[PDB]
């Protein structure tokens, strides 16, 4: 959801779970 | 080359365009279910005479006025003249991928057409059947299906160019001491 | 690259968009004749309407070959799209 | 009346084996990304993002490469160049 | 060679006959009798068709 | 001969029931026949030696000894003679390598994977455009079967792709040979240079080779089908595919097209470029977002034949030796990637995605050897065969045209990333928790993958061990005045 | 021989019970297989390309003619075995399987129209064959008037054949009017150039080969083709077919045809594309035989086509032949018999036939890649043939279209082998009854020719050499 990439594949999915990413290190 | 009239050639294309357009309404609305009448046929009719129109001039326009700019006949305006007609076509989709997509993929089909010759049928005199074929006689210009066992060194220096091992004199005699 | 190029562009110019060009043109020339009741009728005027659009396509063709291409690509478009 | 032959008699199909005991436990949410993933050309679009992609790679980078490749064609001879000689032939 | 068509001709007849027993659902030497029938049927096609194609050649020679 | 031997066949069959033990056999004593073949091969000689006609008019069923020739050739020079050996070393592996794991129907999977190498092999006889084309075009229902009916979830979508693409790429070759026929009336490898069509003609031809050669190496941008065929494909399968098939095209390269359209060649040698230079650089880096272990392995095949097909172009004898070389070592080394992702991790674990791999080294030490040992093979690492044949390979698209070769080496860094990126998550680390242990590798997956590294190794120490048969051949196709 | 058959067929039949019928047929059979094989001397008439005028120039006689009376009485032996052998003799299989009383004689009388077409010289015998060979095939579709769909199959047919039959006879009339001629012999080169004759020929080449169903007038013959009985749809669909191509092939009158041209387009792409989304069995074969019609519609388009037309038209009927074949005794492996005239109608229902029957699976297999033109196969072979022939004469566009329509109908051929070799859950273990032994040899042969008769190409292009030159 955060950055311009994730964003970008919004259209792509249709039924797989829209996730806010987190950097898992953090 | 000399120049198409691409404004009368075109006025000709609209004419026809029109013509089949209304040929095909007629024939839509003798072959639909449900009622119809004698005015219903353009009410009916899809827009199908707007298609045939659109198509006519679009092709025909950009197919004369593509060879006229470029003092050349070949594919590559029959390449141009589908893409103007893809770009008619797919406007009725109104959808943006959609009508890039028919411009340049009817625009490619049609290259391909006007590659091969721009015809469905053959040009006889051209083909190979009709042509000098086999192994040329003595010093006899090679032509387009003839064999040869070895071609003149001038010609492949002019047709490859020189550079990255073109060359005009074999590099072994060139570099030969006296 | 791997997304949209590989999975997106290549395949629609391959595999996936093929396919959905194909089903379309596919299921637009069966139902050429689809709502039709009487097969009677419709094969006859089929068979009027091949041979009246023949001989015009054939006038076009003496009087000038390349006006005919539009026609032949529209016809195309009527029949598969 | 019309039923296949009587004389035919069909039991399961069976593929046989050992079944071996399962040494995968299986994540359903690595399954369906996995599965999204692997089937991403099912649900592609032509959106602004992905069509700037496509122009950058399948239209720009070819011309570029090809522009460099039919410049430079012949143009450059090394093999035991010496001082002041000219590297290019055009 | 005559005999190495007779024999490929043959071979072809034994196939046949290989392929109607798996296709009945029956075993490879499930009536032996018929192997030797279709080969040599099989055989005297490929007899005819290789004394055809000599008389061809033949002609095609005689006009010179 | 054959009587008896088909009589033997039969019994074998009908006593043991499983036909894996007699193939085996076979194709070991087709590569001893061949190691004979090579030791009475003369070197002194650019002729080609063992030929044979079949299907002769006036001997359908025999060998043609007529004074006219209107059948199919076959026969042998140094370079099929080198991929020759290349086939009969890796049918054996192919039969192999699924020893185990196949369970039903069993018969006919070792019958279809043994009449896939018998045809590649006959494919690598082919004297003429016709018996190449058939053989070329014969695998292909083979292949569908094959994956049809013994792949993984995915392999009806994959039996499609590897019918379909490869139809269609032929298809077009096909129109080329037709033209060539009607043109020449002559289709044979022997004395095809000595033909010299026209210019035009010649390019027109070259469009349909080289579509074919796109489908079939492949190249960008018609790669996509390879990593869908890979990845479904039995291990026997991804083997062949992966070693021996995309060969053919490298293959077909040299002995159906520089030959015979030497000047369009030249003309076209640009465009083939920046072809080879976009698969090398594309594919490389979208190998670094894949999650499928096969896919990934499979992607990596597609730029070092990007590397290959820029030394086999490059109209220099080093290229073209580097690309032969690039070719075998490659045929050494994926087959064993194939065989640990997709023989020995998939039948311990039955997944392919790269999540549920973690930290083998813990309980499989071996294997990590191995995976480290083939990872540094597959990028180059010298002494290794494909250091050799990527060196030679850069060397050759660097003089042809010093901008694109030099771009070319950045080839050596981008494998180096996405094969060791794979290899450092499967290696380091602490053991997977979604995986429960399980055997370390067996004697016969360790067999396997040490005669794949034996060969690298020998051929990486000493490339020069190659020469003998491919000194002509490094000067038969080059076109300089 | 086959007037004579004809006349005594009449004779015993009307004098025999409906019993007796199979036995019948099978007497016809080998007498037709005796003809084959103790007149076949006769080709030596035909050394070095004699051509003979016969019944005061109606009819003509070369090797093309007699090469495909071979084929037509080969075509006979193979359909009429299907109905004087049950392929199992249960009770259901006498239900399915039954040839009628008068069946015999409507064939061999359909068979002589289309040799008749085959030979005609002049524009009579033409239309006096082609009539008597749609007559047939009408009542041919008649005969199994307890079924609905046959009996309106067969109105539909008399109806859409007549007005061709009327295109036809107008189209001779016309050329009757310009040159007060019925023969195309009359034709030379100096009338082609003086006179237009151009429309009254494509007429006539049209009304021919809409008989045949070629685009866009092809739904008819395909519901013709769905709608009757299974061992009528595989005769119907062929004998038509060979004898319309075969005289058009030999007439030579659309050289170059633009329209012809565009036509053939449109029926290989109508061909490969509506074949894509069809399940039932029938109409898949039906749109295959479509696009075999259209590659065959290319040879129109030049001179000498005889090798590349006699090659296609065999190796084709070979490959339908095996494929009705097949489909025919896969009927008893299936689990629903949907009616007793078409026993398998979907696709779907040969699913998971090679667990039952593996080596008919194997058979499918090798007829499916024939038709999609994989080599060895002999579809490989008559397709390098056909593209030969247009390449030599200039047809670029066309060869390309061919090659686009060959990929598109290789998906619906493999729907056929893809469905068969997938898994179903309860597969046979035994069964008391076998096939019978004739119809499977018949199959095998079939099969074993499509796999193996590359072997012969050079020795069959040497005899032809020296009878067709
Ligand atoms: C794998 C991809 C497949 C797609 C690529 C195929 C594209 C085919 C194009 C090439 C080709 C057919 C070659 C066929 C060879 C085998 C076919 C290969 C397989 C086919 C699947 C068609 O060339 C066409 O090109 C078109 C332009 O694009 C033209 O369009 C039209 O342009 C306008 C009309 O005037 C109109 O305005 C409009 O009607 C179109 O605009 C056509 O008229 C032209 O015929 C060329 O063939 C021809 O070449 C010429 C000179 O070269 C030959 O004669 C030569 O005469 C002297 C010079 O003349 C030479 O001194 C002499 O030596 C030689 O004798 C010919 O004898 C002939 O042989
Ligand atoms: C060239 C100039 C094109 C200029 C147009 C940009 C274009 C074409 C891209 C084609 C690329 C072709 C490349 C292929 C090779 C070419 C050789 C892509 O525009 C895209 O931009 C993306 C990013 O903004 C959007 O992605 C996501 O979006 C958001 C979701 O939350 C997020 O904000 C974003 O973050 C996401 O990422 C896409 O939704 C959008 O389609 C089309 O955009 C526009 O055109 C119109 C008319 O058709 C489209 O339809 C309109 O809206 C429809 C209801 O909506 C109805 O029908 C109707 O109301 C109307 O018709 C729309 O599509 C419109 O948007
Ligand atoms: C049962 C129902 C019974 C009904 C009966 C009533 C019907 C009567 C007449 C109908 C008869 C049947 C009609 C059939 C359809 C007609 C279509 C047709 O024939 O092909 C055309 C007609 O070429 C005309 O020049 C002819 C052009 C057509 C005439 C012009 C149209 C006039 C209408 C005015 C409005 C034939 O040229 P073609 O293809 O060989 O095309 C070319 C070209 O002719 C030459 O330049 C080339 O040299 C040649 O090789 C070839 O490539
Ligand atoms: C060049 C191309 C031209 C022609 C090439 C085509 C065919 C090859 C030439 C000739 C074909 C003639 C072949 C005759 C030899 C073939 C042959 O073994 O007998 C038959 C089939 O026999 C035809 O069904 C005879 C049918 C003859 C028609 C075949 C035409 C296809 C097969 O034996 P089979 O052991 O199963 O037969 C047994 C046995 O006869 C019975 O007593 C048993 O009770 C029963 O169980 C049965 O299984
Ligand atoms: C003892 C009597 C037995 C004869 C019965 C024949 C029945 C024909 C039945 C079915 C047709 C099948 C194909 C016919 C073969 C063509 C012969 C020929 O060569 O065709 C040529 C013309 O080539 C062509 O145009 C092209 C033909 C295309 C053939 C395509 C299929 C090839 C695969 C066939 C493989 C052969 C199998 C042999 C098995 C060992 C005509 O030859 P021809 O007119 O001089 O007559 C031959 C002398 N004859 C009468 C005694 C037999
Ligand atoms: C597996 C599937 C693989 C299939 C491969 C793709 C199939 C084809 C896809 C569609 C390609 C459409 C090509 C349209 C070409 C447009 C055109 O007009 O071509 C004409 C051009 C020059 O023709 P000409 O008149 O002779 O000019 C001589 C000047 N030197 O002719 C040319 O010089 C060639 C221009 C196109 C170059 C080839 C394009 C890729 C093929
Ligand atoms: C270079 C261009 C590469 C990128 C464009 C690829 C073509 C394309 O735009 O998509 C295929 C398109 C239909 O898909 P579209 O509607 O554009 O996208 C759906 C959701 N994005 O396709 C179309 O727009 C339909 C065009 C069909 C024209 C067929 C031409 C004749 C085909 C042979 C007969
Ligand atoms: C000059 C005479 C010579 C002949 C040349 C004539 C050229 C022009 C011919 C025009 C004739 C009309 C052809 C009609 C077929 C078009 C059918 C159609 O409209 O389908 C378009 C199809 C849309 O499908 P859809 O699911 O809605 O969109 C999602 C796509 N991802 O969109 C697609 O899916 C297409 C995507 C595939 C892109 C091309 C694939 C390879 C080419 C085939
Ligand atoms: C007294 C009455 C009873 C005895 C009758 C006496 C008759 C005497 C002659 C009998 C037949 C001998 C000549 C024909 C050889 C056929 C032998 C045979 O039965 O089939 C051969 C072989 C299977 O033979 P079999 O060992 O019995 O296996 C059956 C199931 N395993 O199957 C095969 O090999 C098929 C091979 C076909 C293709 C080979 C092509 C290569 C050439
Ligand atoms: C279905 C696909 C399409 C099928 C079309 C092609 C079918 C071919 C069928 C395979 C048969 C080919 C192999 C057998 C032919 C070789 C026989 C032979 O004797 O070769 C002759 C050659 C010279 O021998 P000669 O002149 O007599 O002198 C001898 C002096 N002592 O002696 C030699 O030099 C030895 C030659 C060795 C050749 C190596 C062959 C390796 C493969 C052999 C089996 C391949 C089976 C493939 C099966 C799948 C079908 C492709
Ligand atoms: C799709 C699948 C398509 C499959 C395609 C496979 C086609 C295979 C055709 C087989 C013909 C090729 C055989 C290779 C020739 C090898 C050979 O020579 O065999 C020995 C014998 C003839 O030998 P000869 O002519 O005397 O020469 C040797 C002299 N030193 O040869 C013979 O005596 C004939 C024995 C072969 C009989 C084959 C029968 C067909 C198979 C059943």
């Amino acid at each position: 959801i955060r950055a311009s990439f994730d964003k970008a594949e919004e259209p792509m999915l249709g039924d797989y779970p829209d996730i806010d990413p987190f950097p898992a290190q953090l | 080359f000399h120049p198409y009239n691409t404004l009368g050639l075109a006025t000709q294309s609209a004419m026809v365009g029109l013509g089949a357009g209304v040929v095909a309404a007629a024939a839509r609305n003798s072959l639909a279910t449900g009622p119809r009448n004698i005015l219903t046929t353009f009410s009916k009719s899809g827009g199908v005479v707007t298609i045939f129109t659109g198509a006519s001039i679009a092709y025909v326009f950009t197919y004369c006025s593509a060879a006229n700019l470029r003092e050349r006949k070949d594919g590559w305006n029959h390449m141009w003249a589908g893409a103007a007609t893809g770009a008619v076509l797919g406007a009725r989709t109104k959808l943006v991928p959609a009508f890039i997509g028919w411009t340049v993929l009817c625009g490619a089909a049609c290259g391909l057409f006007g590659w091969t010759g721009a015809r469905f049928n053959a040009d006889r005199k051209a083909s190979l059947e009709q042509s000098p074929k086999g192994f040329v006689q003595e010093d006899a210009h090679q032509t387009f299906w003839e064999v040869v066992h070895r071609r003149p060194l001038s010609l492949t220096v002019e047709q490859l160019g020189e550079g990255r091992g073109i060359n005009a004199v074999p590099i072994a005699t060139a570099t030969e001491a006296p | 690259i791997a997304h949209h190029v590989d999975k997106g562009s290549l395949y629609r110019l391959g595999p996936v968009g093929i396919n959905r060009l194909l089903n379309k043109a596919s299921y637009n020339v069966i139902n050429l004749s689809s709502n039709t009741r009487s097969s009677l009728s419709m094969n006859s005027m089929l068979i009027l309407i091949t041979i009246v659009s023949l001989l015009l396509l054939v006038l076009v063709m003496n009087v000038n070959f390349i006006i005919v291409i539009p026609v032949l690509i529209s016809i195309l478009y009527i029949l598969f799209s | 009346e019309l039923k296949p032959s009587s004389a035919i008699q069909r039991g399961p199909l069976n593929k046989g084996g050992w079944d071996a005991p399962h040494a995968l436990h299986n994540d359903g949410a690595i399954d369906r990304y996995a599965h999204w993933r692997t089937f991403y050309q099912e649900r592609f679009k032509y959106t602004r993002a992905t069509g700037k992609s496509t122009l950058i790679f399948l239209v720009a980078f070819p011309a570029l490469i090809g522009y460099v490749a039919y410049q430079s064609e012949g143009l450059f001879e090394f093999a035991g160049k010496r001082r002041g000689e000219s590297v290019t032939t055009r | 060679a005559l005999f190495t068509s007779l024999v490929g001709a043959s071979g072809l007849g034994f196939a046949t006959k290989f392929l109607s027993n798996k296709i009945r659902l029956k075993p490879a030497g499930y009536y032996p009798l018929g192997y030797v029938f279709s080969g040599v049927a099989w055989a005297g096609l490929g007899l005819v068709l290789h004394n055809v194609h000599q008389h061809s050649l033949e002609v095609l020679e005689k006009k010179k | 001969i054959l009587l008896s031997s088909l009589y033997l066949f039969n019994r074998i069959l009908a006593w043991q029931g499983n036909v894996k033990h007699f193939y085996l056999f076979a194709s070991n004593l087709l590569l001893l026949f061949i190691v004979v073949l090579y030791i009475n091969f003369n070197t002194f000689s650019n002729s080609f030696q063992f030929n044979f006609e079949l299907f002769n008019s006036l001997n359908p069923f025999g060998l043609s000894n007529s004074d006219i020739s209107n059948g199919l050739l076959f026969g042998i020079d140094g370079l099929s003679l080198t991929f020759i050996l290349l086939t009969v070393l890796l049918i054996p592996l192919t039969l192999l390598g699924n020893w185990y794991n196949i369970n039903f129907n069993s018969n006919l999977y070792y019958t279809l994977v043994l009449a896939i190498g018998l045809v590649i092999l006959l494919n690598f006889w082919a004297l003429d455009y016709i018996s190449f084309y058939i053989l070329f075009e014969a695998t292909l229902p083979l292949l569908f079967i094959l994956i049809h009916i013994y792949g993984s979830s995915d392999s009806e979508r994959a039996s499609f792709y590897v019918l379909m693409f490869t139809l269609s790429g032929s298809l077009f070759m096909l129109l080329s040979i037709v033209v060539i026929s009607i043109v020449l009336n002559t289709t044979n490898f022997i004395n095809h240079n000595l033909f010299v069509l026209s210019l035009d003609l010649q390019t027109i031809i070259w469009l349909g080779l080289f579509i074919a050669i796109m489908v079939k190496t492949p190249l960008f941008p018609i790669h996509v089908w390879l990593p869908v065929v890979h990845s479904e494909s039995p291990l026997a399968g991804s083997m062949i595919l992966a070693g021996l098939i995309l060969k053919l095209a490298l293959y077909a390269i040299l002995r159906l097209l520089l030959p015979l359209l030497c000047e369009a060649q030249i003309l076209y040698t640009p465009m083939i470029y920046i072809i080879s230079l976009l698969t090398i650089i594309l594919t490389s880096l979208a190998t670094l977002r894949q999650i499928d272990l096969k896919v990934i392995i499979a992607y990596s095949s597609i730029s070092h034949m990007g590397i290959a097909i820029l030394g086999v172009c490059s109209n220099t004898s080093l290229g073209i030796y580097g690309s032969i070389v690039l070719g075998v070592a490659h045929g050494f080394v994926s087959p064993a990637l194939f065989l640990i992702v997709g023989g020995i991790l998939y039948d311990r674990y039955h997944i392919r995605i790269v999540n549920y791999y973690k930290g083998l080294t813990t309980y499989m030490p071996q294997l990590a050897t191995y995976i480290i040992i083939l990872s540094f093979a597959n990028i180059g690492t010298p002494l290794t065969g494909n250091f050799t044949g990527e060196f030679l390979s850069l060397q050759g698209g660097f003089i042809r045209n010093p901008i694109i070769g030099g771009i070319s080496c950045i080839s050596v860094l981008l494998a180096a990333i996405y094969q060791l990126k794979l290899t450092n998550k499967l290696t380091g680390g602490i053991s997977s928790i979604y995986m429960h242990r399980t055997n370390d590798v067996t004697i016969r997956e360790k067999f396997i993958m040490n005669i794949l590294i034996i060969s690298t190794l020998i051929i990486g120490i000493c490339p020069q061990i190659m020469y003998n048969l491919l000194y002509w051949t490094v000067n038969n196709y080059i076109y300089i005045i | 021989m086959l007037i004579l058959a004809i006349i005594s067929l009449i004779t015993f039949v009307s004098m025999s019970k409906l019993s007796d019928n199979r036995a019948i047929i099978r007497l016809i059979n080998i007498y037709l297989i005796l003809v084959l094989v103790l007149d076949s001397f006769l080709y030596l008439l035909f050394l070095n390309n004699q051509t003979y005028t016969v019944m005061g120039e109606l009819l003509i006689f070369n090797s093309f003619t007699f090469y495909i009376d071979m084929l037509i009485y080969f075509i006979m032996i193979v359909i009429s075995s299907l109905y004087g052998y049950n392929l199992y003799n249960n009770n259901l299989y006498k239900t399915l399987f039954e040839p009628k009383k008068e069946l015999i004689i409507l064939f061999l009388i359909n068979i002589l129209g289309a040799l008749l077409i085959v030979h005609s010289n002049d524009f009579i015998t033409l239309f006096v064959a082609i009539e008597l060979q749609s007559y047939s095939i009408y009542l041919i579709t008649a005969i199994y008037n307890s079924s609905y769909k046959a009996s309106k199959a067969s109105m539909l047919y008399f109806f859409m054949g007549g007005i061709l039959s009327i295109l036809i006879a107008y189209s001779i009339n016309t050329y009757y009017s310009v040159l007060n001629s019925y023969t195309l012999h009359s034709l030379d080169s100096l009338i082609i150039n003086t006179l237009d004759l151009n429309l009254i020929l494509i007429a006539l080449s049209l009304g021919l080969l809409f008989k045949i169903g070629i685009a866009p007038l092809h739904k008819w013959l395909i519901s013709i083709y769905e709608n009757t009985p299974i061992l009528i749809t595989i005769y119907i669909s062929l004998i038509p077919k060979i004898s319309i191509l075969s005289y058009l092939v030999l007439s030579n009158i659309s050289i170059n045809s633009l329209v012809i041209s565009i036509l053939a387009i449109l029926t290989l792409l109508v061909g490969s594309v509506g074949g894509l989304l069809q399940i039932k069995i029938k109409r898949l074969l039906a749109f295959s035989g479509l696009t075999n019609a259209g590659y065959m519609m290319l040879l129109l388009l030049l001179n000498n086509n005889e090798f590349s037309y006699l090659y296609y038209i065999t190796q084709y009927s070979i490959s339908h032949l095996a494929i009705f074949m097949i489909i025919i005794f896969s009927i008893y492996y299936i689990n629903y018999i949907n009616n007793q005239y078409n026993p398998i109608i979907y696709v779907n229902q040969l699913k998971g036939l090679i667990h039952d029957n593996a080596y008919l699976v194997l058979s499918m297999a090798i007829v499916v890649f024939s038709f999609i033109g994989i080599p060895p196969l002999l579809g490989f072979f008559g397709k390098l043939n056909i593209l030969m022939s247009i390449l030599n004469n200039g047809y670029y566009f066309i060869s390309i279209v061919l090659i686009v329509a060959s990929l598109i109908s290789a998906l619906y051929y493999l729907y056929l082998l893809n469905v068969s070799i997938q898994d179903k859950n309860n597969i046979l273990i035994n069964s008391n009854e076998t096939v019978s032994s004739v119809l499977s040899y018949i199959l095998s042969s079939l099969i074993i020719l499509i796999t193996f008769g590359f072997i012969y190409n050079s020795l069959i292009i040497d005899i032809f050499n020296v009878y067709f030159n």
